[PDB]
């Protein structure tokens, strides 16, 4: 009846510690359930913004371009006038030569 | 008689690693939270990039037309002065 | 037998005691991990917000 | 005896239900440890690609500081 007694408590522990340790797998079980969850939503966010380097990389390049065209255009809008006034002071030596 | 403090141990233990996980969920139901808003920053840039990439490559184009009508131009306006600079020159 | 019963239940009941033991060490760990995670993504939208305000900027000078 | 004999037949009896409960915990502690390594290993891989967007926005900045440096070129 003592043995007994002493088992009881034993048992009647034994099983608190089971129903306790069910609880702590949950929270590793559903841990690693979320941690999955989210591991696709980091591979849009991954992917969406090397996407995002890449565009931003390549327009930047461009406005490079742009500006280096656009300072060719410039020499060549110099060098047109300096015909241009060429052309006028020709024309103003013949009308200038009677 | 040991068996009871095995047991008042290894509960001891368990019932701490369960407030840890507690606290680990919060940091996790967080970085749902921070996660879900970086999608969609992540989302709205490379929309963005994908339109300032048009719109430089547009820019560029836009020179390089430019470019090209000048030097067609100056060819021309070249031309001319060379004729000229020929017939009266050439005896 | 039955004595032999109650000394493998303990013996592995010991080991139940042990990986418990890892349990704790790997949340701990599981946690500082998360809390710097969470401190990078904090950062990551501040960065990304700079980019937008850069971008959006930058895309209405061109118009 | 059998006053007795139901009083140590139940107890017999307690015995395998705790060896018992002692089997199913050493294992829902085995598979808290995988599970939990797994999201250990998660963490770190997609710790990296964490890295890899901060690298991004980094890139990013420095180059909308340069295309920032040519759109004033075109006044
Ligand atoms: N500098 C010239 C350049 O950057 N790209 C020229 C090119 O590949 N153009 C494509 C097209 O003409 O459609
Ligand atoms: N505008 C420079 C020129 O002389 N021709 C235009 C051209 O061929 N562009 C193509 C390129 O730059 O690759």
């Amino acid at each position: 009846k003592q043995a007994l007694s002493e088992i009881e408590t034993r048992h009647s522990e034994i099983i608190k510690l089971e129903n306790s340790i069910r609880e702590l797998h949950d929270m590793f079980m559903d841990m690693a359930m979320l941690v999955e969850s989210q591991g696709e939503m980091i591979d849009r966010i991954e992917y969406n913004v090397e996407h995002a380097v890449d565009y931003v990389e390549r327009a930047v390049s461009d406005t490079k371009k742009a500006v280096k065209y656009q300072s060719k255009a410039r020499r060549k809008k110099i060098m047109i006038i300096i015909c241009c006034v060429i052309l006028g002071i020709i024309i103003a030596s013949t009308i200038g030569g009677i | 008689g040991s068996h009871m403090r095995r047991l008042q141990q290894t509960q001891a233990q368990v019932d701490e690693v369960v407030d840890i996980m507690r606290v680990n969920v919060d940091k996790v139901l967080e970085r749902d939270q921070k996660l879900s808003e970086l999608d969609d920053r992540a989302d709205a840039l490379q929309a963005g990039a994908s339109q300032f990439e048009t719109s430089a490559a547009k820019l560029k184009r836009k020179y390089w037309w430019k470019n090209l009508k000048m030097m067609i131009i100056l060819g021309v306006i070249c031309a001319i002065i060379l004729i000229i600079i020929i017939v009266y020159f050439s005896t | 037998s039955h004595m032999a019963r109650e000394n493998e239940m303990d013996e592995n009941l010991e080991q139940v005691s042990g990986i418990i033991g890892n349990l704790r060490h790997m949340a701990l760990d599981m946690g500082n991990e998360i809390d710097t995670q969470n401190r990078q993504i904090d950062r990551i939208m501040e960065k990304a917000d700079s980019n937008k305000t850069r971008i959006d900027e930058a895309n209405q000078r061109a118009t | 005896r059998n006053e007795l004999e139901e009083m140590q037949r139940r107890a017999d009896q307690l015995a395998d239900e705790s060896l018992e409960s002692t089997r199913r915990m050493l294992q829902l502690v085995e598979e808290s440890k995988d599970a939990g390594i797994r999201t250990l290993v998660m963490l770190d891989e997609q710790g990296e690609q964490l890295d890899r967007v901060e690298e991004g926005m980094n890139h990013i900045n420095q180059d909308m500081k340069e295309a920032e440096k040519n759109l004033k070129d075109l006044g």
